[PDB]
């Protein structure tokens, strides 16, 4: 019993801003994380090998990760 | 010499006003009205 009123400033607006910021970050953070995991699990990284004779590669074929090549 | 009677009247009025304010600071049993989850 005998509870008092604790006077504090309105935390509704700051909490609303934090909720909006986390939601708008996550809204594209979840798809990009899912995309990176699907790239690394299935497609995967490249394998280093010597240059075949008479064959010149593209410039984007000089890199390892699929996203870097893209 | 303590207070003047004028100051005593002022202190009594301010004290009863302050006690009314502190009584109003209490919480009714329904407060806070938390929404259902």
């Amino acid at each position: 019993g005998k509870r008092l009123f604790i006077i504090k400033p309105s935390g509704f607006y700051d909490k609303r801003f934090l909720k909006l910021l986390r939601f708008y970050i996550l809204l594209t953070g979840i798809p990009v994380v899912i995309g990176i995991t699907l790239i690394n699990v299935f497609i995967g990284e490249a394998e280093l090998a010597e240059i075949p004779e008479g064959y010149v590669p593209e410039h984007w074929e000089y890199f390892k990760h699929p996203i870097s090549r893209w | 010499s303590g207070y003047t009677p004028d100051e005593k009247l002022r202190l009594q009025q301010l004290r009863e006003l302050r006690r009314r304010w502190l009584k109003d600071q209490e919480l009714s049993p329904r407060e806070p009205v938390l929404p259902p989850r």
